[PDB]
C-alpha cells in the first residue's frame, strides 16, 4: 500500500471476510425473525 | 433476554475460541518454529 | 503373608465397595424422599 | 419448575468441566519453546 | 502447594456467589419436596 | 412466513420468483458482494504484496490476473509499480458500495414487484419475448466486455505475453488471428493429451482474436434475441420458468467452471507461469532439465545414458517419436514453454542444442521451477506429503484449480436440482403424488 | 408417423426396464463396456502400465486369481492422450500398451452419466418428484474421481484406479504415500459419511423392524404382516420416537417420518460428495494436513507425534511405488 | 419394599432416563469419555511411545492421544493401586494408565448402554432389535482393542485412542497383516459401505416418492407422527427401481430388517478376521503366487506390487513404531527403488 | 409431551441464571487458564515441559523397560535432567 | 483399422442423434398429468 495510506493496513487485513459475515447475518435476522 | 441474541453471542464466543486455536497452530508451541 | 500388591488388592476392593456403597446408598435416599403416587 | 434435578446434574458434569478445559487449552496457546 | 488454591479459588467464589443468588429459590424445591 | 409462500426458511429465496423487484434487489446486492470481495481482496494482496519475493511464493491470485492484462508489470514479469493494482482495487471496492446501496434499495425499500411499476422492467417468467429480450440485452453487455479486452490489448497498453521474443514482457498485439480455421479450429480439438481443446491457445494473437470474434458473435446473437421470438421447435423443447432457466445456467456455469480448472492447470500462457508459478507438467519437465544440465555439465553423454529400465536416463522418444524427456516425466512431454523452446528442433528435444546452447537463465529458470511445482498440504507445506515442514508454499494454481473444481461440481449438482424440480413444478407433482390419482396405479403391471 | 411410435416405446412407462433417451446412450455404452471388461479379466495379456516396458500381468489366463486380478490401466508412455483400438497399429500393440481399459472406463462414465439422467427420467414419466438422481451423483461423482479426475490433474491415464481388487487397493496406498489422504479432512467427512450411514442404516431398520405392529402368528415371518400396498403403516412411528427419545433425549429423535428419511439421504450422500471432491482436489496436489516435525523442544529437538510416525510408513510406500521408474530425486508425476 | 422403591425411582420418566442399567453405563461412559478429554488435553507419551500426544505439548486434535502404555507393560490390567503404579497419579499416567482405564470403563459402558436399550425397549412396549443391532460395535470394540493386544505381545499394539494415532493403526494393519487382502475384512467393507448405499438410497427413495398431503412446497410439514397412511408411495418406489433396476423392494418389513442385517453382518466379519490378526492368522499371501514368481522374475501383479509396499512400511516405520525393539537398520539394508 | 424440567430456552433466557452464569463460566474458565499458567498441569500429569524431554546432550528416548520397577525407572529419568 | 474407426463414428453419431432428436420430439409432454 502507499505510505499515505499505509493507516489502514490493518483494516485491510479485515476486507476480504466482510462478505462472509453476510451470510452470517441472514441467520442472526433470521433467528431474530423466529424463522 | 431475547434467544437470538444469546445465540449469536454464544456463537460468537465460540467462533472467538476456535479462532485462537487456530492461532495457535502457527506460533508457539506446534508451530514448526 | 501380605505382599504389596496384596494390600494394593485390597486398597482396590475396599475402593469399589465403598464407591458402590455411597452410590447405592445415595440413591436409595433420593428415592425415598422423591417417591411416586 | 424444580431447579435440580437428575438433568442439571448431567448438564453440569459435562460442561463444568468443558468451560473449565477450554481455559486451560485457551492458556496454552501463548506458550513458547 | 499454592497454585492449587490459586486455582480453585474462581470456582469456590463461582459456587458461593451462585449459592448466595439461588438460595432463597432452592430451599423452597426442597421444602416443596418434603411431602 | 412459510404459511404464505410454501417454502421454508432455509428455502426463503423461493419466495422471491414472483417478486421482481426484491428478485432484482437481492442480484444486484450480490453482484455488489463479487465486486467488494474483488476489490477487498486485491487491497490485501497488495498490502502483503512484496517484489522481491515472486507472486506465486506469496498466496496472490488476483495481482496475476491484473499483471496479465498488462498492468504492473515490466520485462520477464518484475513488478515495477504497484500503483495499478491499487487502482483496480479501490474501484471495484468503491464500486461495490454503489451496486450494495441500490441493491438493499430495491430489497426491503423499492416496489416488491416491477410488473405494476414499469411495463419495460416488469417481466413474466412464461413469457418469452419477454425473456429473450433481456436475454439480448445482456449478450450485448457481454460482448461488449469481450471488446474491451480486445481493446486493451490493441489500444491501451497491450498484454503481457510470456512468449515474447527476449523474454516476455508486455506487448501492444497488433495483429489478432481472424482465421476461422484456426479460432474455431480450436474449438474442435480434442480434450485429450496433446491436444488440449480451447485450453491449448499459446498465442496472445489467439486470444485477441478469439475474443473479437465472440464479441462479434455475442451482440449479434443478443440483436437477435430482442428481435425474435423462440421458435416452435424451442418452444416444445424447453420448461418455461424461473426456476427453469436458473437450472439451464446451473449447468452452464458448471461446465465454465470445470473448463476453468483445466485452463489454470495446464495453460502457461493467458495463466503467466511468471506470474502463477510453473504447471505441473512444466515443473516436472523442469525438474529433468534441470539434472540434464548437471550431470552432462559433470561429463555424461545424456543421448547414449541408458537408464535402469533400458529405456534413456535423460531421453527417450515419444509414442510418435519425438524426442522428449526421459523418466517419469514421459508422462509431460506436451509440455510447451518458453524457457524450454529453444531446445526443441523438428524432431523434438535437440541433443546437439542441449550440449552446446544451454543459456544460464534457463537453468536458473529450470532450478526455480523445479523447486517450486504445485505440489503442498491443506495447511500450506511446500512438497510431497512425506516433506518435513520448512517450506510455506501452495502454488496459486492448485489453490484455483482445486477451488474451481469444488464450485464446478457443486453447480453441476446445483443443475441437476433445479432442472428436475423445474420439470416437476411444470407438471405439477413437485409437492408429491395425488392420493387419488397416483399413476404408478393406473398403469398396468410389469408382469 | 414412425418416428413416433418409436418414440413411443423409447419413452414407455410399460416395459419391464424402462429405456428412454438417456437409455439409448446408457444401453449400447454399457453393453460394451462390460462385454470388454469381462473378456480382459479372463484373457488380456500383460499391460506396460508404467511405461518402462515391465508389462503387469491382471487377467485370469495369466496367472491371477478373482482377488489379483486386473483389467491394467493404460500406459504411462501414453499419458492423458485419447488412444482407441484405430490408434494402434494392431490388436497386439492395443493389448500390451493398455487399451482396453481406457475403452471400458470411457464407455462406463459415459453409461453411468446416462444411469443417472435415467434415473431422473423415469421418476418424471412416473409423477414422481426427481431427485433420486442426486443422490446418485455422489458415488457417481467418486466414479469419475478415480478413473478421470485423478488422471487429469496427475497427467496420465495409468494413475486411474485399476479395474481390480488389489488393484484398488494399490491405488489407495500409492495415494496415501503421495497425498496424505488419511489426514485430510474431506476423507475424514467420507469416513464420517459411510461409517454414519452405515450406522443411521442400522439403526433405522431396527427401530422400524422394533415398532412393527402384530399382524402374524409365531410359526410365521413377520414379514408377511405387510403386504404389497396398504395404505396403513406397518410400524408404529410414535412408538419407535417413545422408544429413541427415551435412548437419548427426546429431542434428539426423530419424529416426523419425512424429516428423518431426508437426513437418511444427506447425512451419506453429502460426505461421499466431499470425499469424491477430496480424490478430485487432491489430483491437483492440494494434500492432506502435513504436521511432520511440528513439535519442537526448547533446544530445537524434534518431539515426534502420531503424525510423524504416519509419515515414517509413508515413506515406506513412496520409496516402494515405482520402484524403476523414477530417475531423479523428487516425485513429481 | 425398598427394591420397589428404588426400581421406582430410577425408571422415573425424566429428560435424561437413568435405569438399573445407568448404575452401570453413566460412571463408565463419563470416566471412558472424561478419561479421553483428560488425556488428550494434559497427558504425554514420551515415557511409553517417545511421543508428544497433548494440546498442552504442542499437538492439535487430530495428533491428540491416549496412548497404549509400553510394550514392558504386557497385559497388565495397569490398575491404579496395582503394581506398576503403586497408587501415585502421576506415574499412572506417565505408564499408560489412562489407556486401560478408558479401554475398559469404555467396555463396561457399552455393556451398559446395551442393558439400557434392553430396559427402555422392555419399558416401552418395543422389540429390542436396536439392541441386537449394537452387538456389532460390540463386537467391533471387543476384537479391535481387548482381543487384538491380547492376542499380541501386549495393550502397546492396541489402537491408541487418537485421530492420527488411530491412521498409524490403519496402516500397520495394511504393512504388517495385509489386511486389505483378508476376505473378512472385504466383508465388512461390503457392509458398511452397502449400509451406507442403503442408507442414502431409501432416504432418496422415500422422500421422492412422498404423498401430497399439503400444500407447501416444502414437504415436511405434510406429515403428522399420529398419522395412519404412510407418507410415501410403496407401489411407486417399487416401480420405479423395478424399471431402474431390474429388482425392486415389495415388502417394507423385509426392507428395514434388511437394512438393520447388512451392516449389522458386516462388522461382525470384520471383528471375526481381527480375531484372527490377533494370532498373525493372516490373509498375507497366496501361495501359488509366490511360487511363480520366486521362479520367474517376469511375472508381475498388484498382488505382488502390494507386498513390496507392505515390505517398505515395515522397514521404515518400525524403527520408530516399535522403539522398544531397539532396532537400528542402517540405510543400505532399507528396501527403496531408483533414485527416491 | 413435556416431562417436566423447566425448559432450556427459558433458562438461558432468564435473568437470574445469566446474572449467576456470567461470574461461573468465566471462573472455571480463567480456573483452567491458571491450571496451565501456573505450570501446575505439568507436574500433576507429568508431562514434560519444554526442557525437560531430554539432558542437554542426549537424544536417546527414555522408554520403560521393566514392567514392575517401572514408577522407579520413571524418576532415575526425570533426575537425570 | 480405418475400417473400424468409420464404423465406429457412424454407430457413435447415430445413437448421438437419437439422442438429440428424441429429446427434442417433445419430451416435456412425456408426463403422467
Ligand atoms: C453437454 C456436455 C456433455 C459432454 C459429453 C461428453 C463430451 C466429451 C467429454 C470429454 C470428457 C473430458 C475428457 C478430457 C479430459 C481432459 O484431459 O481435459 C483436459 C483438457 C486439457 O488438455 C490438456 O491440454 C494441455 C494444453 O497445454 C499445452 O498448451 C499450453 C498453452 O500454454 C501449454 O503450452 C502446455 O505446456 C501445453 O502442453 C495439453 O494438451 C495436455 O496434453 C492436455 O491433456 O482440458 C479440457 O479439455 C477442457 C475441460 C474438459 C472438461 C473437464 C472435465 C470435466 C469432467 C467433470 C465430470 C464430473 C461428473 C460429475 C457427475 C456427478
Ligand atoms: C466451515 C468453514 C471452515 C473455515 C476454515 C476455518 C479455519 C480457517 C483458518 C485459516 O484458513 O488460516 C489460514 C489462512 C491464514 O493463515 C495463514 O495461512 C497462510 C497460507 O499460505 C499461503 O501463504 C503462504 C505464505 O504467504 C504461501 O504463499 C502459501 O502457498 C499460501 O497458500 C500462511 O501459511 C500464513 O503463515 C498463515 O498465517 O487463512 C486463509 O488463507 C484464508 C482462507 C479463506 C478461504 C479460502 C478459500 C479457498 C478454497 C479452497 C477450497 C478447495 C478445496 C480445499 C479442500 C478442503
Ligand atoms: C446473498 C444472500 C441473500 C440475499 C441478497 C437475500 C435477499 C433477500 N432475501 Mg434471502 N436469504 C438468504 C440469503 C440472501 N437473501 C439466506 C442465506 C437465507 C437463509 C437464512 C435467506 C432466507 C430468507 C428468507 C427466509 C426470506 C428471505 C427473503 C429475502 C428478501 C427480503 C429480505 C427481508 O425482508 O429482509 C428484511 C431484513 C431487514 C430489513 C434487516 C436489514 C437487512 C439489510 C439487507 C442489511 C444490509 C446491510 C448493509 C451493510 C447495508 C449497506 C448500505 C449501503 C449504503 C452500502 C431479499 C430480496 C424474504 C422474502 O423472500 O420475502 C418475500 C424471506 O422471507 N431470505
Ligand atoms: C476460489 C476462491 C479462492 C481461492 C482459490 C483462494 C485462494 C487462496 N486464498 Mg483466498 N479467499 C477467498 C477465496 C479464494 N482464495 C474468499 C472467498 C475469501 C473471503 C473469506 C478469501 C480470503 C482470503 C484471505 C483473507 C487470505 C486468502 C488467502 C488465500 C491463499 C491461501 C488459502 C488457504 O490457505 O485456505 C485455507 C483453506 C481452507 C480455509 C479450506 C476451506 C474449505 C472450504 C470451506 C470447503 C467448502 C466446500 C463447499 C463449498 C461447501 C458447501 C457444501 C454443501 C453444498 C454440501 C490462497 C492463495 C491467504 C493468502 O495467502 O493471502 C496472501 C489469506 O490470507 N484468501
Ligand atoms: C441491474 C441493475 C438495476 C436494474 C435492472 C434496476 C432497475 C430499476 N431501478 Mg434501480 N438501481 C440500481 C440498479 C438497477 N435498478 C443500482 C445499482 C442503484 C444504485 C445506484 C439503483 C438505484 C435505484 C433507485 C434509487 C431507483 C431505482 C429505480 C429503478 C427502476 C427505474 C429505473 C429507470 O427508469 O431507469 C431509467 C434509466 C436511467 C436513469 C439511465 C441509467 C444509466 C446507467 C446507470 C448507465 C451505466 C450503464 C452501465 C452498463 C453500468 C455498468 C455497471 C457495472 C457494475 C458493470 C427500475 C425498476 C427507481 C424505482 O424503482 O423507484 C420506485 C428508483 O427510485 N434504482
Ligand atoms: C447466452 C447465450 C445464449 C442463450 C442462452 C441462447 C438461448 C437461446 N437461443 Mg440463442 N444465440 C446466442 C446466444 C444464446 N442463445 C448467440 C450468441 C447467437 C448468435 C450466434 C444465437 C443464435 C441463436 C439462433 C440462431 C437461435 C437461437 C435460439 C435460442 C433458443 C434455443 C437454444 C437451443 O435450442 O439450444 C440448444 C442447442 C442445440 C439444440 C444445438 C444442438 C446440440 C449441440 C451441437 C450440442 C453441443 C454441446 C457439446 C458439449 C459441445 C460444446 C463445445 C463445442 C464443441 C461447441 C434459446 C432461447 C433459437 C430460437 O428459437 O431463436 C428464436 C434459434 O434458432 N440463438
Ligand atoms: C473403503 C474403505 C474401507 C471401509 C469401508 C472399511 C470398513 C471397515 N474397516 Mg477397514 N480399512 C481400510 C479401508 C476400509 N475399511 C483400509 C484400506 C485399511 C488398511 C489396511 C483398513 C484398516 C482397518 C483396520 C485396522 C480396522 C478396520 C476396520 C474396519 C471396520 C470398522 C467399523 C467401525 O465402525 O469401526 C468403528 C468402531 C466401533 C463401531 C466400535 C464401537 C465404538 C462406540 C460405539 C463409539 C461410541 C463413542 C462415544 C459415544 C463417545 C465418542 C465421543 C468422542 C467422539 C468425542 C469396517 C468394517 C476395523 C475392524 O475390522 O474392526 C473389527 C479395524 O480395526 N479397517
Ligand atoms: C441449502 C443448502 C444445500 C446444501 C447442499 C444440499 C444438502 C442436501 C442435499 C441432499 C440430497 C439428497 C438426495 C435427495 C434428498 C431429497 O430428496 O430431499 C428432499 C427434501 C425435501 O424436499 P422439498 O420438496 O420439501 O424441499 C425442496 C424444495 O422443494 C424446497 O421446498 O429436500 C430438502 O429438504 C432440501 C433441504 C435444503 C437445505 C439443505 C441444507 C443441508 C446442508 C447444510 C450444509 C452441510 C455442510 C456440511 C459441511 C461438512
Ligand atoms: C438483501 C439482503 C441481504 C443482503 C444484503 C447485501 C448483500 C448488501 C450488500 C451491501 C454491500 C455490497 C455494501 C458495500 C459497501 C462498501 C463500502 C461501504 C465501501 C466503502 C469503501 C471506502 C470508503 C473505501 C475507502 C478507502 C479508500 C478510498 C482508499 C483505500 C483505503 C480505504 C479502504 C480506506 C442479506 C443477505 C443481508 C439478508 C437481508 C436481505
Ligand atoms: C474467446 C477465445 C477463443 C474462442 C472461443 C470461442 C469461439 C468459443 C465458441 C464457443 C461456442 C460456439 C460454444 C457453444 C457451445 C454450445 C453448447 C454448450 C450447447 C449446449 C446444448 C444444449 C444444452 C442442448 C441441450 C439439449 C439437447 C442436447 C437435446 C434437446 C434438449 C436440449 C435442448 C436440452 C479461443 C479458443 C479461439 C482462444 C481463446 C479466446
Ligand atoms: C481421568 C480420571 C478421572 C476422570 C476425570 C474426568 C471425568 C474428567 C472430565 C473432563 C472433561 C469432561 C473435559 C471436557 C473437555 C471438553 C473440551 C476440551 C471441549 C472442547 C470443544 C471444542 C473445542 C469444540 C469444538 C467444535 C466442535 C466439536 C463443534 C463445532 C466446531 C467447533 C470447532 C466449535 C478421575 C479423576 C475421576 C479418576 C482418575 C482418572
Ligand atoms: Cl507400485
Ligand atoms: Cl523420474
Ligand atoms: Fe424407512
Amino acid at each position: 500500500l502507499p505510505e499515505a495510506y499505509a493507516i489502514f493496513d490493518p483494516l485491510v487485513d479485515v476486507l476480504p471476510v466482510i462478505p462472509v459475515l453476510f451470510l452470517a447475518l441472514a441467520f442472526v435476522w433470521q433467528a431474530a425473525v423466529g424463522f | 433476554i431475547p434467544l437470538w441474541i444469546v445465540a449469536t453471542v454464544a456463537g460468537m464466543g465460540v467462533i472467538v475460541i476456535v479462532g485462537l486455536f487456530f492461532y495457535g497452530a502457527y506460533a508457539g508451541l506446534g508451530s514448526s518454529l | 503373608t501380605i505382599t504389596p500388591s496384596l494390600k494394593g488388592f485390597f486398597i482396590g476392593l475396599l475402593s469399589g465397595a465403598v464407591v458402590l456403597g455411597l452410590t447405592f446408598a445415595v440413591l436409595i435416599a433420593i428415592s425415598q424422599i422423591d417417591k411416586v403416587q | 419448575y424444580p431447579i435440580f434435578t437428575v438433568r442439571w446434574v448431567a448438564v453440569h458434569t459435562l460442561a463444568v468441566p468443558t468451560i473449565f478445559f477450554l481455559g486451560a487449552i485457551a492458556a496454552m496457546q501463548f506458550i513458547q519453546r | 502447594d499454592w497454585r492449587v488454591l490459586v486455582v480453585l479459588l474462581p470456582v469456590l467464589l463461582a459456587a458461593g456467589w451462585a449459592v448466595r443468588n439461588i438460595l432463597p429459590y432452592a430451599v423452597k424445591q426442597v421444602q416443596k419436596l418434603l411431602q | 412466513d412459510q404459511e404464505s409462500s410454501g417454502f421454508a426458511w432455509w428455502a426463503g429465496n423461493a419466495r422471491l420468483i414472483n417478486l421482481s423487484g426484491k428478485l432484482l434487489g437481492a442480484h444486484v446486492a450480490h453482484a455488489g458482494l463479487i465486486v467488494f470481495w474483488a476489490g477487498a481482496m486485491t487491497l490485501f494482496e497488495l498490502a502483503h504484496f512484496i517484489p522481491e519475493k515472486p507472486m506465486y511464493e506469496q498466496g496472490l491470485i488476483l495481482i496475476p490476473h491484473i499483471a496479465t492484462l498488462g498492468w504492473g508489470v515490466g520485462p520477464g514479469g518484475e513488478v515495477v509499480d504497484t500503483f495499478p493494482f491499487f487502482v483496480v482495487g479501490v474501484v471495484h471496492l468503491i464500486s461495490s458500495a454503489v451496486l450494495g446501496f441500490g441493491g438493499v434499495y430495491h430489497a426491503i425499500r423499492g416496489p416488491e414487484t416491477l410488473e405494476e411499476y414499469s411495463s419495460f422492467f416488469g417481466y413474466d417468467w412464461k413469457d418469452k419475448n419477454k425473456m429473450t429480450t433481456i436475454l439480448g440485452f445482456h449478450l450485448i453487455v457481454l460482448g461488449i466486455g469481450a471488446l474491451l479486452l480486445v481493446a486493451k490489448a490493441m489500444f491501451f497498453g497491450g498484454l503481457y505475453d510470456t512468449w515474447a521474443p527476449g523474454g516476455g514482457d508486455v506487448r501492444v498485439i497488433t495483429n489478432p488471428t481472424l482465421d476461422p480455421r484456426v479460432i474455431f479450429g480450436y474449438l474442435l480439438k480434442s480434450p485429450f493429451g496433446g491436444e488440449g481443446w480451447i485450453v491449448s491457445v499459446n498465442n496472445l494473437e489467439d486470444v485477441v482474436g478469439g475474443h473479437i470474434w465472440i464479441g462479434l458473435i455475442c451482440i449479434a446473437g443478443g440483436i437477435w434475441h430482442i428481435l425474435t421470438t423462440p421458435f416452435g421447435w424451442a418452444r416444445r423443447a424447453f420448461i418455461w420458468s424461473g426456476e427453469a432457466y436458473l437450472s439451464y445456467s446451473l449447468g452452464a456455469l458448471s461446465m465454465m467452471g470445470f473448463i476453468a480448472t483445466c485452463f489454470v492447470w495446464f495453460n502457461n500462457t493467458v495463466y503467466p507461469s511468471e506470474f502463477y508459478g510453473p504447471t505441473g507438467p512444466e515443473a516436472s519437465q523442469a525438474q529433468a532439465m534441470t539434472f540434464l544440465i548437471r550431470d552432462q555439465k559433470l561429463g555424461a553423454n545424456v543421448g547414449s545414458a541408458q537408464g535402469p529400465t533400458g529405456l534413456g536416463k535423460y531421453l527417450m522418444r515419444s509414442p510418435t517419436g519425438e524426442i522428449i524427456f526421459g523418466g517419469e516425466t514421459m508422462r509431460f512431454w506436451d509440455f510447451r514453454g518458453p524457457w524450454l523452446e529453444p531446445l526443441r528442433g523438428p524432431n523434438g528435444l535437440d541433443l546437439n542444442k542441449i550440449k552446446n546452447d544451454i543459456q544460464p537463465w534457463q537453468e536458473r529458470r529450470a532450478a526455480e521451477y523445479m523447486t517450486h511445482a504445485p505440489l503442498g498440504s491443506l495447511n500450506s507445506v511446500g512438497g510431497v506429503a512425506t516433506e518435513i515442514n520448512s517450506v510455506n508454499f501452495v502454488s496459486p494454481r492448485s489453490w484455483l484449480a482445486t477451488s474451481h473444481f469444488v464450485l464446478a461440481f457443486f453447480f453441476l449438482v446445483g443443475h441437476l436440482w433445479h432442472a428436475g424440480r423445474a420439470r416437476a413444478a411444470a407438471a405439477g407433482f413437485e409437492k408429491g403424488i395425488d392420493r387419488e390419482s397416483e399413476p404408478v396405479l393406473s398403469m398396468p403391471s410389469l408382469d | 408417423n414412425l418416428w413416433e411410435r418409436f418414440c413411443n416405446w423409447v419413452t414407455s412407462t410399460d416395459n419391464r426396464l424402462y429405456v428412454g433417451w438417456f437409455g439409448v446412450i446408457m444401453i449400447p455404452t454399457l453393453l460394451a463396456a462390460t462385454i470388454c471388461f469381462v473378456i480382459a479379466f479372463i484373457a488380456a495379456p500383460p499391460v506396460d502400465i508404467d511405461g518402462i516396458r515391465e508389462p503387469v500381468s491382471g487377467s485370469l489366463l495369466y496367472g491371477n486369481n478373482i482377488i489379483t486380478g486386473a483389467v491394467v490401466p493404460s500406459s504411462n508412455a501414453i499419458g492423458l492422450h485419447f488412444y482407441p483400438i484405430w490408434e494402434a497399429a494392431s490388436l497386439d500393440e492395443w493389448l500390451y500398451n493398455g487399451g482396453p481399459y481406457q475403452l471400458i472406463i470411457f464407455h462406463f462414465l459415459l453409461g453411468a452419466s446416462c444411469y443417472m439422467g435415467r434415473q431422473w427420467e423415469l421418476s418424471y414419466r412416473l409423477g414422481m418428484r426427481p431427485w433420486i438422481c442426486v443422490a446418485y451423483s455422489a458415488p457417481l461423482a467418486s466414479a469419475f474421481a478415480v478413473f478421470l479426475i485423478y488422471p487429469i490433474g496427475q497427467g496420465s491415464f495409468s494413475d486411474g484406479m485399476p479395474l481390480g481388487i488389489s488393484g484398488t487397493f494399490n491405488f489407495m496406498i500409492v495415494f496415501q504415500a503421495e497425498h496424505n489422504i488419511l489426514m485430510h479432512p474431506f476423507h475424514q467427512l467420507g469416513v464420517a459419511g459411510v461409517f454414519g450411514g452405515a450406522l443411521f442404516c442400522a439403526m433405522h431398520g431396527s427401530l422400524v423392524t422394533s415398532s412393527l405392529i402384530r399382524e402374524t402368528t409365531e410359526t410365521e415371518s413377520a414379514n408377511y404382516g405387510y403386504k404389497f400396498g396398504q395404505e396403513e403403516e406397518t410400524y408404529n412411528i410414535v412408538a419407535a420416537h417413545g422408544y429413541f427419545g427415551r435412548l437419548i433425549f427426546q429431542y434428539a429423535s426423530f419424529n416426523n417420518s419425512r424429516s428423518l428419511h431426508f437426513f437418511l439421504a444427506a447425512w451419506p450422500v453429502v460426505g461421499v460428495w466431499f470425499t469424491a471432491l477430496g480424490i478430485s482436489t487432491m489430483a491437483f496436489n492440494l494434500n492432506g494436513f502435513n504436521f511432520n516435525h511440528s513439535v519442537i523442544d526448547a533446544k530445537g529437538n524434534v518431539i515426534n507425534t502420531w503424525a510423524d510416525i504416519i509419515n515414517r510408513a509413508n515413506l515406506g510406500m513412496e520409496v516402494m511405488h515405482e520402484r524403476n521408474a523414477h530417475n531423479f530425486p523428487l516425485d513429481l508425476a | 419394599g425398598w427394591f420397589d422403591i428404588l426400581d421406582d425411582w430410577l425408571k422415573r420418566d425424566r429428560f435424561v432416563f437413568v435405569g438399573w442399567s445407568g448404575i452401570l453405563l453413566f460412571p463408565c461412559a463419563y470416566l471412558a469419555l472424561g478419561g479421553w478429554l483428560t488425556g488428550t488435553t494434559f497427558v504425554t507419551s514420551w515415557y511409553t511411545h517417545g511421543l508428544a500426544s497433548s494440546y498442552l505439548e504442542g499437538c492439535n486434535f487430530l495428533t491428540v492421544a491416549v496412548s497404549t502404555p509400553a510394550n514392558s507393560m504386557g497385559h497388565s490390567l495397569l490398575l491404579l493401586w496395582g503394581p506398576e503404579a503403586q497408587g501415585d497419579f502421576t506415574r499412572w499416567c506417565q505408564l499408560g494408565g489412562l489407556w486401560t482405564f478408558i479401554a475398559l470403563h469404555g467396555a463396561f459402558g457399552l455393556i451398559g448402554f446395551m442393558l439400557r436399550q434392553f430396559e427402555i425397549a422392555r419399558l416401552v412396549g418395543v422389540r429390542p432389535y436396536n439392541a441386537i443391532a449394537f452387538s456389532a460395535p460390540i463386537a467391533v470394540f471387543v476384537s479391535v482393542f481387548l482381543i487384538y493386544p491380547l492376542g499380541q505381545s501386549s495393550w502397546f499394539f492396541a489402537p491408541s485412542f487418537g485421530v492420527a494415532a488411530i491412521f498409524r493403526f490403519l496402516l500397520f494393519f495394511q504393512g504388517f497383516h495385509n489386511w486389505t487382502l483378508n476376505p473378512f475384512h472385504m466383508m465388512g467393507v461390503a457392509g458398511v459401505l452397502g449400509g451406507a448405499l442403503l442408507c442414502a438410497i431409501h432416504g432418496a427413495t422415500v422422500e421422492n416418492t412422498l404423498f401430497q398431503d399439503g400444500e407447501g412446497a416444502s414437504t415436511f410439514r405434510a406429515f403428522n407422527p399420529t398419522q395412519a397412511e404412510e407418507t410415501y408411495s410403496m407401489v411407486t418406489a417399487n416401480r420405479f427401481w423395478s424399471q431402474i433396476f431390474g429388482i425392486a423392494f415389495s415388502n417394507k418389513r423385509w426392507l428395514h430388517f434388511f437394512m438393520l442385517f447388512v451392516p449389522v453382518t458386516g462388522l461382525w466379519m470384520s471383528a471375526i478376521g481381527v480375531v484372527g490378526l490377533a494370532l498373525n492368522l493372516r490373509s498375507y499371501d497366496f501361495i501359488s503366487q509366490e511360487i511363480r514368481a520366486a521362479e520367474d522374475p517376469e511375472f508381475e501383479t498388484f498382488y505382488t506390487k502390494n507386498l513390496l509396499l507392505n515390505e517398505g512400511i515395515r522397514a521404515w516405520m518400525a524403527p520408530q513404531d516399535q522403539p522398544h525393539e531397539n532396532f537400528v537398520f542402517p540405510e543400505e539394508v532399507l528396501p527403496r527403488g531408483n533414485a527416491l | 409431551g413435556t416431562t417436566g424440567e423447566r425448559p432450556f430456552s427459558d433458562i438461558i433466557t432468564s435473568v437470574r441464571y445469566w446474572v449467576i452464569h456470567s461470574i461461573t463460566i468465566p471462573a472455571l474458565f480463567i480456573a483452567g487458564w491458571l491450571f496451565v499458567s501456573t505450570g501446575l498441569a505439568y507436574d500433576v500429569f507429568g508431562t514434560p515441559r519444554p526442557d525437560s524431554y531430554y539432558a542437554q546432550e542426549q537424544r536417546s528416548i527414555p522408554l520403560v523397560t521393566d514392567r514392575f520397577e517401572a514408577k522407579q525407572q520413571v524418576e532415575t529419568f526425570l533426575e537425570q535432567l | 483399422m480405418e475400417t473400424l474407426k468409420i464404423t465406429v463414428y457412424i454407430v457413435v453419431t447415430f445413437f448421438v442423434l437419437l439422442f438429440v432428436f428424441g429429446f427434442l420430439s417433445g419430451d416435456p409432454a412425456r408426463n403422467p398429468k
